[PDB]
């Protein structure tokens, strides 16, 4: 648990394609899931999906369904695990910040969480 | 299907006196704190038990399907959005007070 | 040793207390294993008897007073309305303290019959 | 009472965890290694309890524990014979093959007459190979773990097995017909030893395997949770059966001192894409009788809608052929089938040799080809679904199949067990007081 | 454990029914292997002698007579014309049958008190 | 196990006294198990062999010749231990062993034709 | 002589391969039977036999 | 003279291939073969 360091904020134009990078090193990412999260200004979080590392297997919402894909590149040494989240079609309502979390156990709680990375359009 | 609400929606009181949020809602129940434009952190989870690295005076206590979260002596740094976590339902929470 | 007999002892297990009376690799290290351990399961039973008087008799009575702290009901009800199985939550807590009482009883009545 | 009494023989159990052995029913070695496993009972117990009731959850039995544990090492037994494939991680220069999913090429590898280079030329599966870059390939897995092919002796073909508790220990089941995953069963009966579990491998749609009765059994671990995997048991076989309609020729090529690797030689006869094919009448209506099970368990409607993706092993349906490993889509049959003829759904998919199975760390395998067309049925008997849902919906829960961790197979076959340790000494009041 | 109490009962083989009561590596785990199988064996008569009522008796009496159907022979012959061996397979194919009525025979006399 | 070191309780007591009063782990303790198993049969075998088949204080019918030993019964179990008993029996333990053991052969028949 | 169908393994210089006497030794609860008739081919029966543990 | 910094190829991905690498070793983990040249 060491870190969770993001990507950096990036912007891109309506109809574009954003890139937000997560990697975990410190504790063993082949037994925890991970989250991504969503936060749009002067509103909650919500909730973008999950990847499972062992097997690259996601699961969105209906609305993310066919715009957001997450992908997962395992380094040649089992660790450093790099988790991508990338979407295809964007909206004037898109503009927020997008975390990355881990869930520990039955318990759907997070513990570490990412700095963030703001995109705008 | 699992539903919440937040009744108050407007939180005000002055340090050093003791103030409670609550949240009704079915399953497991997890408490966050958000600052302004930073991730948030866990304070507990089951409802009960306490996190590693949340400091002392934060506890929180279950009566049936409503949670309870206590807090009390507030100090600077302790302003927060708080706001309970359902599996994939986050509710909106609400600035304590300054 | 056979495993066979002492499936034989779970039948009627719902029945009453007195109703009871009246009716190189893996494969070969884990087998080997459980003969170890099956085995020593077998002895463990024959052990506690052999030094409580009893030298394998199905049904074998003692001599040691009943504490009423650990329990008092009457008789009948017991055997009559209770399960073997509601027997061993109450009283497993005190089952520890019970051995102990009777492998005295044994030791004094072997001595007694010595010095007569 | 006032006087103690002890009997020997009562019928007492209280949970415990205990090391289980095999046994087999009924000249070739097998990778599960059957041969030592002791030769079953001719009719096994069938003790009955009537007027007891018991409580268990296979979620947390330790039975499917032990199971995956022994298996990973019986592989790891069975491929430590035979020789493992290091030397033919070499610049593959493969251009195509004359007979995108089969490409014929030579790498140049030397067996002795160590300042010589000779070619020999191996035919591979598209997949397999990986660019380097033009026309240059290289082995897939090499740079993360050694591959070690399969020694050819052995035989994939599941036989069924029975893991029988040792002496002194029981293992308790119920058929509540209709029996919940999780709770309370009153119909319990006591059985020394198991029944046949066949050790099939599958990652979408279950297959061999047991039914159940006049039933559509749905068990999870929890209904609400996302991540947990839902286990759908039907009591209708669906047969499934498909062929590999092209024909093969074994070639042998030589590594090394006493090394052999055999490869796919050369191609007879004209290229037939494999496929496998599922009746359309019998499947569409088994899918609306589990849907109806569904609808009570949630309420809301239901849809069905392909993987998201991810990885070829759970985003396609594999099984193991005579010794082939398929990757079918299984696409057509959970695509846009929302439930509220002589027509036969084909499932054109292709072949891999090399498999990252028993998902580990640092750990390949290769599957030595074999001649002529296979044939094989099957019984479909389960899915394994992933329910997609970010809750607000009206109605619209749609349901995506996919795979999961491997015990998961397991547990649709081990869900009514409990492997139980007995205690047959009690103490009872008595007004015996001894002479 | 010990063989050589098992020894003792070879002897006199051949002596008459009455005579004979008047008179790591390789080596480690097969020897791991011949001591399970060793201790197992001794359990298993124990076992059987435990629950007819044998507690530790070289001669044993129980209350159970014979059937008709078994062997229709007296005293005379049996004890002093046959021996062990070929008297055994007179009596081994009901071996299996005596024992289920042996075992009941002792379990019905410890409910009486 | 907790019995073994029952016994070795009072061991400095008289003898009147005491009376009145897959890897190197899996496989290592896999030989422990058979190999204490075993020293408990080993016990047992000569107990039910003599007669006494579990009883703490057995009885038997062999009498005591003075060629092993000869001191008074006062002097026995009044100034010294069991330890000592040992030595000055050891070398004979196994004569008697054999001597009890053909009584209760003999004990036995005596009792068949009674 | 054999590097394309086997491999040479060196054996160990400190061992002795020098055959030393042993006794294939029965386990408890089981006896071996040896008759020393003085002229007896592999099969058929023989009246003196002798039990050695 | 307590810690040498210093470059050598071995074993590759692919075997006919080559790759040099740098690596830091301690003064007394290395011997020298005779100048500037050294080995476990
Ligand atoms: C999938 O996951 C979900 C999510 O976890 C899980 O849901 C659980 O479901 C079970 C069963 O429905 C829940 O357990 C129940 O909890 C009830 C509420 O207990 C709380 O409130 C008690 C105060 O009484 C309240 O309720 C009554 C009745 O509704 C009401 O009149 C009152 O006014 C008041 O609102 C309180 O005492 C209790 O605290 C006790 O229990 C907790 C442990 O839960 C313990 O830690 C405490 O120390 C204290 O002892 C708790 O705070 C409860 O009423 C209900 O009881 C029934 O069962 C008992 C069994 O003996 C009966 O005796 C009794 O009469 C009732 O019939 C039951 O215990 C559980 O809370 C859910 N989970 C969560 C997180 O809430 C699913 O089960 C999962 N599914 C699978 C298949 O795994
Ligand atoms: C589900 O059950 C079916 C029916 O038994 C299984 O199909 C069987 O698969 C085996 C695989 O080896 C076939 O064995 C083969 O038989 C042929 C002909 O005898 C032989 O030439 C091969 O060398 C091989 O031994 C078997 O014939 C086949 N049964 C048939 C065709 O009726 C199927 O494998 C089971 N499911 C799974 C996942 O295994
Ligand atoms: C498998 O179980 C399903 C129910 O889960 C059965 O479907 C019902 O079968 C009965 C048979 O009389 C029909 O009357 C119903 O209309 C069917 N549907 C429902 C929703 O109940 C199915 O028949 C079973 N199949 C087998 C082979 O037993
Ligand atoms: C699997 O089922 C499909 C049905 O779609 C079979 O395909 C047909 O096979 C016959 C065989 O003579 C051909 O005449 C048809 O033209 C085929 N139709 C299609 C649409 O492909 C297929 O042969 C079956 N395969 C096996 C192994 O049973
Ligand atoms: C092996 O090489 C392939 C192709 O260059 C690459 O995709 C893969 O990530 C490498 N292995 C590891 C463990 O990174
Ligand atoms: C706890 O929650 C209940 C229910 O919302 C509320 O009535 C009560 O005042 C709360 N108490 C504290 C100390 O937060
Ligand atoms: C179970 O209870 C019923 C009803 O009292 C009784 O008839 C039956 O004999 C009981 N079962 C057993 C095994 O005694
Ligand atoms: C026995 O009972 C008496 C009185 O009920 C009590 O004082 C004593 O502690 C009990 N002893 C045990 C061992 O239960
Ligand atoms: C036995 O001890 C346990 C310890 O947790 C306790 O919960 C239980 O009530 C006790 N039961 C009795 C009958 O003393
Ligand atoms: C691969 O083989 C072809 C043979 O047609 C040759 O033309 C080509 O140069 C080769 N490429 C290499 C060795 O990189
Ligand atoms: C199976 O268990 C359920 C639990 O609710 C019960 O209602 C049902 O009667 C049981 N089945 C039978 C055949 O008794
Ligand atoms: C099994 O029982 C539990 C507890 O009542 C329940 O939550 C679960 O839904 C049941 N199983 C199914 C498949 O409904
Ligand atoms: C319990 O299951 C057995 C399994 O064959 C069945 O015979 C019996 O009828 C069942 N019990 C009841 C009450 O139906
Ligand atoms: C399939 O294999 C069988 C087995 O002998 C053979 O008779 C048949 O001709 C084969 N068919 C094809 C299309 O290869
Ligand atoms: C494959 O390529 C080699 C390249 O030399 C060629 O000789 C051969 O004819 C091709 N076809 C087969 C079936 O090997
Ligand atoms: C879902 O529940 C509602 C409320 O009881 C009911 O009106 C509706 O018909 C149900 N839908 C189903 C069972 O499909
Ligand atoms: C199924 O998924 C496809 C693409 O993923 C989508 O176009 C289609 O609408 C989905 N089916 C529904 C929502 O019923
Ligand atoms: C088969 O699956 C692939 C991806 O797994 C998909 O692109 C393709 O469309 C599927 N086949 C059909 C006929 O849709
Ligand atoms: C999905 O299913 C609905 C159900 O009626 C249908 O209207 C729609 O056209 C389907 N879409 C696709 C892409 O299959
Ligand atoms: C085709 O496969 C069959 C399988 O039995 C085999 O006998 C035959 O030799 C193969 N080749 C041809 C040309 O049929
Ligand atoms: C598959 O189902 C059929 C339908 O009766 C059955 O005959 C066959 O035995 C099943 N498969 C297996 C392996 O039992
Ligand atoms: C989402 O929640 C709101 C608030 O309860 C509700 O009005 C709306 O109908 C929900 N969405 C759907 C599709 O039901
Ligand atoms: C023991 O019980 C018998 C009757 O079962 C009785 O006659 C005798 O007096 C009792 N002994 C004692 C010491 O109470
Ligand atoms: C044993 O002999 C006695 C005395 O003749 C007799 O009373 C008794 O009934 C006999 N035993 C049996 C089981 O018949
Ligand atoms: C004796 O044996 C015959 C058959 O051999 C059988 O019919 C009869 O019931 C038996 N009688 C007794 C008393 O065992
Ligand atoms: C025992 O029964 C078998 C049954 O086939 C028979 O052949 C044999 O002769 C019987 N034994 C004797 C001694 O007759
Ligand atoms: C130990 O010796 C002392 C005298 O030295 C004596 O008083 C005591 O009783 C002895 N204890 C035992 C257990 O023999
Ligand atoms: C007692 O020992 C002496 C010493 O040799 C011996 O001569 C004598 O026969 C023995 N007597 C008995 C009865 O053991
Ligand atoms: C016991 O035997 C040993 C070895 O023969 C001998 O050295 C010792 O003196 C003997 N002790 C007695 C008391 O005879
Ligand atoms: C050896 O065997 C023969 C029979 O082949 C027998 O006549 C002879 O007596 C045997 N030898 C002895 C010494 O008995
Ligand atoms: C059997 O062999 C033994 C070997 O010592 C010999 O003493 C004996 O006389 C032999 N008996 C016969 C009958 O040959
Ligand atoms: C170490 O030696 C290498 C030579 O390969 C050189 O490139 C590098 O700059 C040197 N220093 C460090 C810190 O690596």
């Amino acid at each position: 648990q060491v870190q969770l360091l993001q990507s950096g904020a990036a912007v891109t134009k309506p109809g574009a394609s954003v890139r937000v990078s997560c990697e975990a090193s410190g504790y063993n990412i082949r037994d925890y899931f991970i989250h991504w999260w969503r936060q749009a200004p002067g509103q909650g979080l919500q909730w973008v999906g999950w990847i499972n590392p062992k097997t690259g297997q996601p699961n969105n919402p209906r609305q993310f369904q066919g715009r957001v894909s997450l992908t997962r590149h395992a380094s040649w040494d089992f660790d450093t695990y790099s988790f991508y989240m990338d979407l295809k079609a964007l909206r004037s309502d898109d503009t927020a910040v997008y975390f990355c979390a881990r869930q520990r156990s039955d318990y759907w709680d997070f513990d570490v969480w990412g700095s963030g990375t703001q995109v705008t359009v | 299907d699992i539903q919440m609400t937040q009744s108050p929606s407007s939180l005000s009181a002055s340090v050093g006196d003791t103030v409670t949020i609550t949240c009704q809602a079915n399953g497991y129940l997890n408490w966050y704190q958000q600052r302004r434009g930073k991730a948030p952190k866990l304070l507990i989870y089951d409802g009960s038990k306490l996190e590693r690295g949340v400091p002392s005076r934060f506890s929180g206590r279950r009566w049936g399907q409503e949670y309870n979260l206590t807090i009390n002596n507030l100090q600077p740094e302790d302003i927060a959005t708080y706001f309970c976590q359902v599996y994939e339902f986050v509710v909106p929470g609400t600035r304590l007070d300054l | 040793g056979l495993g066979a007999v002492f499936l034989g002892f779970l039948g009627a297990a719902g029945s009453t207390m007195g109703a009871a009376s009246n009716t190189l690799g893996v494969w070969g290290f884990k087998q080997l294993q459980a003969r170890v351990l099956a085995i020593e399961r077998y002895l463990e039973v024959q052990q506690l008897l052999g030094m409580w008087g009893c030298s394998g008799k199905l049904i074998c009575c003692t001599n040691v007073p009943w504490n009423s702290s650990w329990s008092n009901k009457t008789y009948n009800e017991i055997w009559d309305n209770m399960t073997w199985m509601q027997w061993d939550r109450e009283i497993g807590n005190y089952t520890d303290t019970i051995y102990k009482l009777l492998e005295v009883s044994q030791f004094q009545q072997e001595i007694n019959e010595k010095d007569n | 009472g006032l006087w103690v009494t002890v009997y020997y023989g009562v019928p007492v159990w209280r949970e415990a965890k205990t090391t289980l052995f095999c046994a087999s029913d009924a000249e070739v070695h097998n990778v599960w290694a059957t041969h030592a496993c002791v030769p079953t009972d001719p009719n096994p117990q069938e003790l009955v309890l009537e007027n007891v009731t018991e409580n268990f959850n296979m979620w947390k039995n330790d039975m499917v524990d032990q199971m995956h544990e022994d298996i990973i090492s019986l592989w790891d037994q069975s491929l430590k014979p035979c020789v493992k494939l290091t030397p033919l991680c070499v610049t593959l220069n493969c251009s195509d093959a004359k007979v995108e999913e089969i490409k014929n090429c030579s790498f140049k590898a030397t067996t002795e007459l160590r300042d010589k280079k000779r070619r020999e030329y191996a035919l591979f599966y598209r997949l397999d190979i990986v660019p380097l870059s033009n026309s240059e390939y290289r082995l897939i897995n090499c740079n993360t773990s050694v591959i070690t092919q399969i020694c050819p002796k052995v035989t994939f073909d599941p036989i069924p097995i029975h893991y029988c508790a040792p002496a002194g220990y029981a293992i308790l089941k119920c058929n509540n017909k209709t029996f919940n995953g999780t709770g309370p069963c009153n119909n319990v009966s006591t059985v020394q030893c198991t029944h046949g579990i066949k050790p099939v491998v599958s990652t979408q749609l279950l297959l061999n395997g047991s039914l159940a009765e006049e039933e559509i059994i749905i068990r999870s671990e929890n209904l609400t949770d996302n991540v947990k995997t839902i286990i759908v048991h039907l009591n209708e076989s669906v047969e499934i059966t498909c062929t590999r309609p092209n024909n093969m020729t074994r070639k042998s090529v030589r590594i090394g001192p006493g090394q052999t690797f055999y490869a796919l030689g050369d191609i007879i006869g004209d290229i037939r894409q494999p496929h496998c094919n599922i009746s359309e009448i019998k499947w569409e209506k088994t899918l609306q009788r589990v849907s109806e099970k569904l609808r009570e368990h949630f309420n809301k409607t239901i849809i069905f809608n392909q993987s998201s993706g991810g990885d070829l092993e759970i985003t396609t349906h594999s099984f193991n052929c005579g010794g082939e490993f398929f990757y079918c889509n299984t696409s057509d049959l959970f695509f846009n089938k929302t439930f509220n003829t002589n027509s036969t759904i084909t499932l054109p998919c292709r072949i891999k040799q090399i498999i990252n199975m028993w998902q580990e760390v640092g750990r390949a395998m290769y599957a030595p080809p074999i001649a002529g067309n296979i044939t094989c049925k099957s019984n479909i008997t389960g899915l394994l679904l992933t329910r997609d849902g970010g809750g607000n919906n009206s109605t619209k829960e749609t349901f995506r199949p996919g795979g999961g961790n491997m015990r998961d197979n397991w547990r649709s076959e081990l869900y009514k067990y409990k492997v139980v340790e007995v205690k047959p000494l009690g103490i009872a009041p008595t007004e015996c007081n001894r002479t």
